């Protein structure tokens, strides 16, 4: 079993490069709002049994096994009214995938929150936006606009016997506010800082009212897993990581792209196949970051042989969240590319925990400090000593998010550090 | 917010007078018990050893805290007044 | 062909509350928690 | 309606909606606490408390967990003692070094936790923060650079003394906690801000630096002025009135004092 | 070395003198700056071990190498704080020297 | 910034901030969007909504929505001091705010910042004497596959060069909005040369049922 084509019968997010008519009566053409009653009045235990017999996972930072994550609340009336929240906050460096299902194609979006909102027995469900997003909080709200006059949401989910809401909650501009929590107390109207986990957002979410939070690939997929798949996008990927993903291919390349494609490609295919191959060659692409800032770095030397599967990822002592293939080649910086990497976590991080306040900014002083080379070579095993005391010790995985190219740079790129302890000692 | 000065009885005197030495105002006192704190295990032990000593005693019982019901769940209600606005 | 998002350009700046104005005549009555406030 | 917690092989019968701490309590193990004081609410911000569940590979909060079922609490443990050291150490990261200067001296209660439970040497060689101090008001001296941000003195200022003044302006170690405009914080109860706080942040002004906990003879006493009857320990130090301070009884008053 | 008394109220140098020969009692200076109202340095007590000024954080107790300050009266040792400051003040172009010589050692 | 509050003249709260009475029917349009129970959620947007009244939000505002929405003030504070949209040092009309992290900076934005402050005059993050550009070094913006951005008040300037500055900036100053979109021959994320998806036409309603 050896896929990774994707054909082009088979796309799942078509109208994504902007032509062919992205509001609705053009959205209606391409596939959406057509089988979406008979959807809703089949069941909500139907179509999570076709999220979990797809086996869908979070498409997000954490990789949480959808399907399981929404029947974690699939639960009868406790009083209040349950939410589906949309982490349509991006944040992580290199993620635009999805700005790009912002614009072209956000009554998909509207179609996800509508089936998914049902699926788990809920009243509304807030598309959370980021605070620089506004001609994509224009276009979501262009097209609830849209939905609301062709009376798709609100009294009559697509002509049944549902009342639903779709909100857009416009934020101010942190990566933390796409967390789990952290958009659950921004969306309350806080400061963003993360809740604790040991109450999940299925026990208390929004409001105190309980809630599921899902990114906007995990919910814009479930309305045509129900209508076009269920098998078929169980078919794609392998038994444990299945399906299809935004890949977000940036940085020292010729073609800097979004290509949506098959689950486990090689991702020497999705460097030289579609995205086209990078500046020189392959004396280059050294240091490739498999997804956005949450997974450590790659030596080159495995980087011919990788799957993109998130335990395969594991195996390759990485991890897979957004797959924002981000590439380097031999004329970059790498201690200047991860310095900056905390340098965005020590002016980002919202400051709760004590492993976040000074062990990031920590971890930013130390490589910033090894950008000019002007340390000694025994601070990079306690630099790496401190990134493994930052790792389990947090509350959001902004603190693994953080610590972990750290352990990539130090894993893979020491001799380097070795190389410029060496630059530095030649120096007086 | 300890326990280890809470976990032991403890026996002290009475305090007498301690007035200000005349020549750089030092603590001069006449009272040489009042310096004296000592430790115990018991409270029965404690008021056997204040009965064989022959001293007066004014026993104070051990002021344990009740368990409050924290839970981090009730932090963030939908209709209670113990919601809290800071996080 | 041609990108077809077009009105992304033509988007002003107080468009989005516009719409939020324009979509709260037709949001539903929303929830009640039988307190007015947190009553910070 | 009981749970059998295990507290390193202990046998303990707590009941639910619980934390690890008061679980902990009932065996006489102490889980060292920052954020969590025992009469204000929870929130997990300074780390300390953390303690490992029983083979979990992830390290748990000791504010937050609701012991389960059946777990044992391994607080004696090789991953927990490099969390408090780990966590002490990334305390005194950014620690300024006043320690002479401060009016806790034997009353921090960082100092004690990590003379304890903290490391040995801190391998910190870059460059601590600094944080304007603020005019709180003439009871409460605040100097907030070796503030560590624990949000104890907010919770208390938003939920028992209710002002909702004291509240955290920024992120990271940028983060700092105060007024953010010039607000004299000046209610009842504002002098419980400070033996809330057990880092010496802020401290009284009029106990400033007149003495020092190790010195002071702390004898008990009950409350006059206000009709309440609280109970006071009265630290005295060579015959001179040095401190008044509130004692524990859970009826007349719980920690605080007016 | 640029005014200014050295001793800053920390009261952790009668913690460590085993003979209890010090008292300290301060107050805010009303300048802002932390300081001592009161020295007591007893030479009838005290034990000539050097324990306070390996205490003292800023080196602001010292023990400077007099041994010729043998009184008549039993007052005359009984050094407050004006007899100590005015003997540092006295001693300071030693005492300095001997720190500057020895705080590599220490 | 310095997140404390210096009480200036120009920051007092006395400042003149009043909002008109669609801005009032745009508040309570924001309340009627968010559930009745807890109504301190509309301290983002309505604070937001200032911002887009007028930038360089005072203290006068800071308190006239916590007077609006009855929050306390010190609440509103957390929220304007946390979050980095939102300004209280004196920003200019325009705004420029630019990338400078890792896969938005390794195609050449420190070059685009260069440019800008050979072609503005400022040094790292004060403001123009005619106060028409401030510059922030903002981290992450969101829109990195297109590898150079800018980010001019609300819209999304990408993929572009000094050369594109060089119409962008001088039609910015002696002229209209320059068309917001990216640059250099693609239409939102293209491939630079053909597609790589949506090459064939798009599915039908229901296809592949
Ligand atoms: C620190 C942190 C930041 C995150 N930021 C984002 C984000 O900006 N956007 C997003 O879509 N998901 C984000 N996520 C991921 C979601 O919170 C999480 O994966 C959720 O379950 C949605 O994924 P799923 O649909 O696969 O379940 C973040 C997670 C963490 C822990
Ligand atoms: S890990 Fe960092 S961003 Fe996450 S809660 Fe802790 S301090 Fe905040
Ligand atoms: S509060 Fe800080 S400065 Fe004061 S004694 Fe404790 S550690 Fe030192
Ligand atoms: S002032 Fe004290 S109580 Fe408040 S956050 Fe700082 S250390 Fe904690
Ligand atoms: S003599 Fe030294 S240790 Fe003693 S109070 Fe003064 S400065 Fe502190
Ligand atoms: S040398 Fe004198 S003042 Fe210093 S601690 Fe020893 S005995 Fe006390
Ligand atoms: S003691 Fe639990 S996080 Fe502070
Ligand atoms: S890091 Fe540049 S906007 Fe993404």
């Amino acid at each position: 079993t050896s896929f990774g084509s994707l054909k082009d019968e088979d796309r799942i997010f078509t109208n994504l490069y902007g032509r062919h008519d992205w509001r609705l009566k053009g959205a209606l053409r391409r596939g959406d709002w057509y089988k979406t009653k008979e959807i809703l009045l089949k069941g909500p235990d139907w179509i999570l049994g076709e999220m979990k017999t797809s086996g869908l996972r979070g498409r997000g930072g954490a990789g949480f096994p959808t399907g399981l994550k929404w029947s974690f609340m699939n639960k009868p009336s406790d009083g209040r009214p349950k939410y589906l929240v949309v982490n349509a906050d991006e944040g992580e460096p290199g993620t635009c995938k999805d700005r790009e299902i912002m614009r072209h194609d956000p009554h998909k979006l509207v179609e996800g929150c509508l089936v998914g909102g049902r699926a788990m027995g809920a009243r509304a469900a807030y598309i959370y936006i980021r605070g620089e997003f506004y001609n994509e909080a224009s276009n979501l709200q262009v097209a609830i606009r849209e939905a609301y006059e062709a009376g798709l949401i609100g009294k009559n989910a697509c002509g049944s016997d549902y009342d639903f809401d779709v909100f857009v909650v416009r934020g101010a501009g942190a990566y933390i506010c796409g967390e789990e929590t952290a958009l659950i107390e921004s969306i309350e109207g806080k400061q963003g800082k993360p809740r604790l986990k040991p109450p999940f957002p299925a026990d208390v979410g929004v409001f105190g009212c309980p809630t599921t939070v899902a990114n906007v690939e995990t919910v814009a997929v479930s309305p045509t897993i129900c209508r076009r798949g269920g098998t078929w996008f169980a078919g794609f990927g392998r038994e444990r990581n299945s399906g299809t993903k935004l890949f977000n291919i940036s940085g020292h390349v010729n073609h800097p792209c979004t290509v949506e494609e098959e689950m486990s490609v090689p991702l020497k295919e999705l460097i030289e196949k579609h995205a086209g191959g990078v500046t020189g060659g392959w004396d280059n692409l050294l240091a490739v970051i498999p997804g956005g800032s949450s997974t450590p770095l790659i030596p080159k030397s495995v980087c011919e042989t990788v799957l993109m599967d998130f335990d395969a990822l594991v195996q390759a002592q990485t991890g897979l969240g957004t797959a924002a293939v981000i590439v380097m080649d031999r004329s970059t910086d790498i201690v200047k590319a991860i310095a900056r990497l905390i340098e965005f976590y020590k002016h980002e991080s919202c400051g709760q925990c004590t492993p976040c306040r000074e062990g990031v900014d920590w971890m930013n002083k130390v490589m910033a400090r090894f950008v000019k080379g002007d340390a000694r070579p025994a601070e990079i095993d306690s630099l790496w000593e401190i990134s493994k005391q930052i790792e389990g010790h947090t509350i959001c995985a902004l603190g693994d998010g953080a610590a972990w190219p750290v352990q990539g740079l130090i894993r893979h790129f020491r001799p380097e550090l070795e190389d410029r302890m060496q630059r530095f000692a030649q120096q007086h | 917010s300890g326990v280890n000065n809470t976990k032991k009885w403890k026996m002290e005197f009475d305090t007498r007078e301690r007035w200000e030495n005349p020549l750089m105002g030092w603590a001069s006192t006449a009272d040489p018990l009042s310096n004296m704190v000592l430790t115990f295990s018991a409270k029965e032990d404690a008021i056997a050893f204040a009965e064989k000593n022959g001293w007066s005693y004014d026993v104070e019982e051990k002021k344990v805290p009740k368990p409050k019901s924290k839970s981090y769940g009730a932090n963030f209600s939908w209709n209670k007044r113990t919601r809290v606005s800071t996080k | 062909t041609t990108y077809k998002n077009l009105q992304h350009h033509d988007y002003n700046t107080y468009t989005f509350l516009d719409l939020n104005l324009d979509l709260s005549k037709f949001r539903l009555p929303q929830p009640s928690s039988g307190r007015e406030s947190p009553r910070h | 309606n009981l749970i059998e917690v295990f507290v390193d092989g202990q046998s303990v019968m707590v009941e639910p909606g619980t934390t690890v701490l008061q679980a902990c309590e009932k065996v006489g193990m102490q889980i060292p606490r920052f954020c969590y004081h025992e009469r204000l609410s929870v929130a997990g911000n300074c780390r300390m408390c953390l303690v490992e569940i029983e083979k979990a590979p992830k390290v748990v909060a000791a504010c937050a967990m609701p012991v389960m079922k059946g777990w044992n609490i391994l607080t004696n443990s090789e991953k927990s003692k490099k969390a408090r050291e780990g966590v002490m150490e990334f305390l005194l990261a950014n620690h300024p070094l006043d320690c002479p200067i401060c009016d806790q001296g034997g009353e921090c209660d960082l100092q004690d936790q990590s003379m304890m439970f903290g490391s040995d040497r801190s391998r910190f060689l870059e460059g601590k923060r600094a944080v304007e101090d603020k005019n709180i008001g003439p009871l409460v001296k605040t100097i907030m650079t070796r503030c560590i941000q624990c949000t104890r003195c907010i919770r208390f200022a938003s939920e028992i003394a209710g002002v909702d003044d004291l509240g955290t302006t920024g992120r990271g170690n940028d983060m700092q906690v105060g007024t953010y405009i010039e607000k004299m914080f000046m209610s009842e109860l504002s002098g419980n801000v400070i033996d809330i706080c057990p880092v010496g942040a802020l401290t009284s002004k009029p106990y400033a630096f007149t003495a020092r906990p190790w010195e002071t003879r702390k004898t008990e006493s009950i409350d006059v002025m206000d009709a309440v009857g609280s109970n006071i320990v009265v630290s005295t130090r060579t015959g001179e009135v040095m401190r008044i301070l509130p004692r524990m009884h859970e009826d007349i008053n719980e920690e605080w004092i007016s | 070395p640029s005014g200014e008394e050295r001793c800053i109220a920390c009261k952790l140098c009668e913690a460590i003198c085993p003979a209890q020969a010090i008292t300290i009692e301060a107050e805010p200076r009303a300048d802002g700056s932390r300081r001592t109202t009161r020295y007591d340095i007893d030479m009838t007590k005290c034990i000539y071990c050097g324990f306070c000024q390996e205490a003292c954080p800023v080196d602001a107790i010292v023990e400077g190498p007099n041994f010729e300050f043998s009184t008549e009266t039993h007052e005359e040792l009984l050094y407050n704080k004006e007899k100590l400051l005015n003997n540092g003040d006295k001693w300071e172009a030693e005492i300095a020297a001997n720190i500057q010589a020895d705080y590599l050692y220490r | 910034a310095l997140f404390v509050h210096r009480d200036t003249p120009e920051n007092n709260p006395d400042t003149p901030f009043d909002f008109t009475p669609e801005n009032y029917k745009r508040i309570e349009a924001i309340v009627k969007n968010y559930p009745e129970g807890h109504q301190a959620a509309a301290v983002l947007p309505v604070l937001d909504l200032a911002q887009r009244q007028n930038g360089w939000l005072p203290i006068s505002a800071m308190n006239k929505v916590a007077e609006v929405l009855q929050v306390p003030p010190m609440r509103v504070y957390e929220v304007a001091t946390f979050y980095t949209m939102y300004n209280r040092k004196p920003v200019g009309k325009y705004h420029i705010q630019v990338c400078t992290t890792t896969p938005c900076m390794l195609r050449d934005s420190d070059s685009i910042l260069e440019t800008l402050q050979r072609k503005l005059g400022i040094k790292v993050g004060e403001t123009t004497p005619d106060k028409l550009f401030t510059l922030i070094e903002v981290e992450c913006l969101g829109a990195c596959v297109n590898a150079p951005m800018v980010q001019i008040n609300d819209n999304y300037y990408e993929d572009l060069t000094p050369k594109d500055i060089e119409e962008i900036i001088d039609e910015l100053k002696a002229g209209k909005v320059p068309k917001p979109g990216p640059r250099s021959g693609r239409f939102c994320c293209e491939p630079a040369g053909g597609l790589t998806s949506l090459t064939e036409p798009p599915k039908g309603p229901g296809f592949g049922v």
